[PDB]
């Protein structure tokens, strides 16, 4: 998958992403950045995490983040062409 | 006017003729950077002016004295530090691209041209549209910068006036 | 061009060859992932549903035996169920299922062939007997669409109370 | 007004015309029904004791905190999600601004009857939306009723 130039082939994101529209991976890594955000800003910054404060759901949002970046990044390779 | 001709004491303009693998920025990185710094430093300006001596806007508390206005600004109105910050973020974003590409030569994107007309003005014709109110703001925002640099350190030693 | 949705064109990928086929795909989906996938997850969903609307009905109505009977309404049925090992059993034996699922669905994808949602399940060979399998597969795949909603009524109404209809 | 081009900023520069056009269409036909839903709720109550008196400045609130504005959103949520790639395409192929189908058994077929009742809607959307904003401000500002005065 060597690729010169500026923009990478599409077939970089896999199968799945590389069929993406760019608008569709932007506003889902919008979504994705800003649901994980805020759940690592509700859990133990707004709110101190304790032994009973396990959310499952933050700590999903959380994962998500890392998520944002690859979709945010796979939105750009699919913008330029 | 420093002689109207290129003032570069020191010439940080022309190390990008040294190759150096893209480690030195291009005059367009420079020029962009120049014009950003100009336009903040314009708006801070206003901003120092009015809120040293201003009612402050209408909301929760918000008195401050333009040396604590951020912490103030961050604890009190914690969604608008939010909004702000996700706006910036996305002007930043959708440009950025063209400034990657500014560091070198190949920008495609004439230095600190952004899509900003809120009034069209097509009536300049000499060069690019109106050169001559470009000279404008980037002078005017280099005396802003000016004006900032002066209250920051007028901050610790009173410098002057 | 569709017949489901006019406003938009008739998606790609959605050649009306496939049972059940109204040309709705207005999100675009079927284009982004590979189609038999989609299909194999729509049909397995779709028996999934008729089985629990079939069981939570019985279940509201009839009670197998002991043990089984004290517990009643279907909604506090997971919790006994998994309390006297029911559950852990039948998460076992599908899970054994799926996972030897997962490399069928492997060879598929992969030019294998295999139809989505085929197995060798047919003793009684109704479509095996019958030339025109396509009634008997839209009718399969209509009715698993109508159980999932049902199931997702269903269980978000009883969540709420509302007794049984 | 009639044969006339405003346009004073000039937005077509740097913009897309359908894009810009899609989005008077929308805002025309919510507003209209804004206008009747602002006018009728007064003379004619749906039946149910939460609709009942609940008065048009403060529909908003008391509906929220009941079921029927999630209720309301969500549909219209799913509708405008659905109606995505219309949008996002821009394509002069692709349907002209507003719904190609929808429209009644009784849309006259002439390309000039369909531009006058084209200019119809937009003229009389682009009173609904002046006609609501001057509703609802004089509705928080004065008393309350079909005149809003
Ligand atoms: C400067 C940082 C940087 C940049 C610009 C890139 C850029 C790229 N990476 Mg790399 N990468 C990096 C750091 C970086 N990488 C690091 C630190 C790691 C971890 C060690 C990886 C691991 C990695 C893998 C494993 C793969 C890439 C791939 C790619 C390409 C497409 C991105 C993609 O498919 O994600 C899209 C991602 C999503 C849509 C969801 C991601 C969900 C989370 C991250 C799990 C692109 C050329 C892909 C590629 O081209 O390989 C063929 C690929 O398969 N990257
Ligand atoms: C800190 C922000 C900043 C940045 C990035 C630049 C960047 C630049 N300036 Mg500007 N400038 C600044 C602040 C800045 N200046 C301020 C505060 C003043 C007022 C003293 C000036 C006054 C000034 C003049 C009078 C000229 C430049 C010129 C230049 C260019 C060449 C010199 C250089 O590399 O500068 C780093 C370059 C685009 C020259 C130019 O146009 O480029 C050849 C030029 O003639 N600048
Ligand atoms: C009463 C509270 C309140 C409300 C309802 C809004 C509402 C809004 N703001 Mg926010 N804002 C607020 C207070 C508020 N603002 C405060 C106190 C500040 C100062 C920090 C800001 C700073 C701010 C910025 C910097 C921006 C907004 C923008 C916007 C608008 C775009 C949509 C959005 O969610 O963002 C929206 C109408 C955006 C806008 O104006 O776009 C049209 C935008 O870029 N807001
Ligand atoms: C290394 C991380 C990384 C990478 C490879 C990218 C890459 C990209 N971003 Mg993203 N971005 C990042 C971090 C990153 N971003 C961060 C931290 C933010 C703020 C939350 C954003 C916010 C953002 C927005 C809002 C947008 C992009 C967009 C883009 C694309 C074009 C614009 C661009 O690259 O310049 C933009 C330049 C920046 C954002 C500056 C980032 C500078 C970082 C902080 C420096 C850190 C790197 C450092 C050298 C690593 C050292 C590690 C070492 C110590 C171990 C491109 C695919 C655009 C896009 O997808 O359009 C389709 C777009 O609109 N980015
Ligand atoms: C998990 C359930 C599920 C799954 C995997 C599918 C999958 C599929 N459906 Mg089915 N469908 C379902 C539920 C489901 N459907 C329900 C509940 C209804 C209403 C009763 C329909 C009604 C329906 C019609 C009328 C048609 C399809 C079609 C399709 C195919 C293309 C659309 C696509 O990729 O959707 C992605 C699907 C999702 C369910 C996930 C997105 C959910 C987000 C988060 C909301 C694909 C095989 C089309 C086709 O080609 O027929 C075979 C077609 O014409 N479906
Ligand atoms: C999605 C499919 C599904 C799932 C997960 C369950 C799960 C369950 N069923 Mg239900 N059930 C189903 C389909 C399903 N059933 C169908 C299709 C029928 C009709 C034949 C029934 C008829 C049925 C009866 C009559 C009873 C259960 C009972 C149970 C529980 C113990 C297992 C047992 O004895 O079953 C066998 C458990 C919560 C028992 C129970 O404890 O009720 C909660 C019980 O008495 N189920
Ligand atoms: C009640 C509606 C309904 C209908 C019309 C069908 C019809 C069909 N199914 Mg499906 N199926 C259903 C419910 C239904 N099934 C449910 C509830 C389950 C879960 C237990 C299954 C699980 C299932 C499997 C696992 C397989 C079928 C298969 C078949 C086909 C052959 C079996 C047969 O004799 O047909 C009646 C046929 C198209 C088989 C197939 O397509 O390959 C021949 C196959 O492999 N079905
Ligand atoms: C075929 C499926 C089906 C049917 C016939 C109904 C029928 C009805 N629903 Mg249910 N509903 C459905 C699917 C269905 N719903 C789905 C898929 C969901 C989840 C999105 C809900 C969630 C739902 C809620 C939360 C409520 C209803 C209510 C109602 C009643 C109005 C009516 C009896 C209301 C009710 O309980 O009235 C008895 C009510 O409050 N619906
Ligand atoms: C102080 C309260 C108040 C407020 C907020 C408004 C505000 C408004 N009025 Mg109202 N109006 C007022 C007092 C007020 N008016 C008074 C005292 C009268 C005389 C009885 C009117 C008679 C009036 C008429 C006859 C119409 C308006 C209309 C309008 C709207 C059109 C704005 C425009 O084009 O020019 C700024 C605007 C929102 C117009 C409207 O609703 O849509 C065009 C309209 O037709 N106003
Ligand atoms: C089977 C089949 C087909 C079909 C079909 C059919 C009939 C589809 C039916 C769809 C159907 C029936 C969809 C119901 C939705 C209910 C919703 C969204 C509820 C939201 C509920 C909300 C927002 C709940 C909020 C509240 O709970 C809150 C928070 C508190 C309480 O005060 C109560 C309320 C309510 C206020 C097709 C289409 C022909 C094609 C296919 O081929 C074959």
């Amino acid at each position: 998958t060597y690729w010169e130039g500026k923009a990478p082939p599409s077939k970089v994101l896999g199968p799945v992403v590389s069929q993406i529209p760019s608008p569709a991976l932007g506003v889902i890594s919008l979504i994705c950045l800003g649901v994980g955000t805020y759940s690592v800003h509700e859990s133990n910054i707004f709110h101190t995490l304790t032994a009973d404060t396990i959310n499952p759901g933050y700590i999903i949002g959380s994962l998500l983040t890392p998520v944002a970046w690859g979709t945010h990044v796979a939105s750009w390779i699919q913008k330029q062409n | 006017e420093t002689g109207n001709e290129p003032w570069d004491p020191m010439g940080f303009s022309q190390m990008y003729k040294v190759n150096s693998l893209g480690i030195n920025p291009h005059p367009q990185w420079l020029q962009e950077s120049e014009i950003k710094h100009g336009r903040t430093a314009m708006l801070a300006f206003v901003g120092t002016l009015v809120i040293h001596a201003g009612i402050h806007i209408p909301g929760l508390d918000y008195t401050t004295d333009w040396y604590n206005s951020f912490p103030e600004f961050a604890a009190k109105n914690p969604l608008g530090l939010a909004q702000v910050m996700a706006g910036l973020t996305i002007w930043e974003g959708h440009y950025g691209t063209e400034a990657g590409l500014m560091w070198t030569g190949e920008g495609t994107r004439n230095p600190g041209e952004l899509g900003f007309d809120p009034l069209n003005l097509m009536k300049g014709k000499s060069e690019a549209d109106v050169n001559t109110m470009k000279l404008k703001e980037i002078k005017n925002g280099r005396l802003a910068m000016i004006a900032m640099a002066g209250f920051a350190s007028e901050h610790f030693i009173p410098g002057s006036v | 061009k569709s017949a489901s949705i006019p406003f938009m064109p008739k998606p790609e990928k959605l050649d009306g060859t496939v049972p059940g086929d109204v040309g709705f795909d207005p999100l675009g989906f079927s284009n982004w992932v590979n189609l038999d996938f989609l299909r194999e997850a729509e049909i397995k969903h779709g028996r999934i549903c008729m089985l629990a609307v079939a069981g939570w009905v019985a279940v509201d109505l009839g009670l197998h035996l002991p043990g089984d009977v004290h517990n009643v309404g279907s909604l506090e049925a997971h919790d006994t169920a998994v309390k006297f090992g029911a559950m852990s059993q039948i998460l076992l034996w599908t899970s054994i299922f799926e996972a030897i699922s997962t490399v069928g669905v492997v060879q598929m994808l992969n030019g294998s062939g295999r139809q989505p949602g085929y197995f060798g399940f047919d003793p009684l060979n109704f479509s095996k007997d019958a030339a025109s399998k396509a009634k008997l597969e839209l009718n399969e795949i209509k009715n698993g669409r109508l159980a999932m909603l049902a199931f997702s009524g269903i269980v978000t109404q009883a969540a709420l109370g509302n007794d049984f209809p | 007004p009639t044969t006339k081009n405003f346009d004073p900023l000039g937005l077509a520069e740097k913009g897309d015309v359908l894009f810009y056009r899609e989005a008077e269409l929308k805002h025309c036909r919510l507003a209209m029904l804004a206008v009747v839903g602002m006018v009728v709720p007064n003379f004619v109550r749906l039946p149910g004791d939460i609709y009942q008196g609940v008065s048009v400045v403060e529909a908003h609130n008391a509906m929220v905190e009941k079921g029927p504005m999630v209720q309301l959103l969500f549909w219209l949520s799913l509708f405008e999600i659905i109606t995505a790639p219309l949008t996002w395409n821009m394509q002069a192929k692709d349907r002209e601004p507003g719904d190609f189908s929808l429209d009644p058994l009784g849309f006259c077929k002439d390309p000039e009857k369909k531009k006058r009742y084209q200019l119809s809607e937009l003229k009389n959307g682009r009173l609904a939306m002046l006609a609501f904003s001057g509703m609802i401000t004089q509705a928080v500002l004065t008393g309350h009723g079909f005149p809003y005065l």
